[PDB]
């Protein structure tokens, strides 16, 4: 919490144009018009062995190219 | 008439009627050019120009509670023009996750029955 207490204050005393792009930006949603909302990528492990209905892509690890 | 985009749609949903109309159409177009590329041109109409992905690879991407009939008629089309061995044992050739036949997906999709 205390290092979290610090880190925002540095950003608060950073009025630049925010070059530190901390995120995947404007990565498209499933909604056909809503291709907005910057996102995140994370990793999960072995549980709940099943078929997966919902997906977004043709399963690469990073983005293509 | 971008039939590839039509049939990649048509397996993504999984309408067997729409698939069959695509199946009747492309076979009818195949009979018009009965020259030398009767295994080759039909394969290229199934082959993705980027990724090497066939319809069958696209098929095993989206699971569907109709897909057993879908693959069955699809393979019946593959046996119809004698392309099945070239078709089934075709692999991912876009050198990212390469060498992946769709058979890989079938175990990964936990569908051992149709596998």
């Amino acid at each position: 919490l205390q290092r979290a207490r610090t880190i925002l204050e540095f950003e608060k005393m950073l009025p630049e144009w925010l070059r530190s792009r901390f995120r995947m930006g404007e990565l498209c949603k499933v909604a056909d018009e809503d291709f907005r909302l910057c996102l995140r990528i994370n990793e999960v492990k072995w549980t709940e062995w099943k078929t997966h209905v919902s997906f977004l892509n043709e399963d690469p690890g990073p983005i293509r190219r | 008439k971008r039939l590839k985009k039509r049939i990649f749609a048509a397996v993504s949903e999984g309408c067997v009627e729409e698939l069959r109309e695509l199946l009747q159409d492309l076979q009818d177009l195949c009979r018009r050019r009965r020259g030398l590329d009767v295994p080759d041109f039909l394969m290229h109409k199934l082959t993705a120009s980027d990724t090497g992905k066939t319809c069958l690879m696209k098929a095993l991407l989206n699971i569907n509670p109709n897909t057993k009939e879908i693959v069955r008629i699809l393979l019946a089309f593959a046996e119809e023009n004698d392309i099945l061995d070239r078709f089934i044992n075709a692999e991912y050739t876009e050198e990212a996750y390469e060498g992946q036949t769709a058979l890989n997906i079938a175990i990964e999709r936990r569908q051992g029955d149709i596998t």
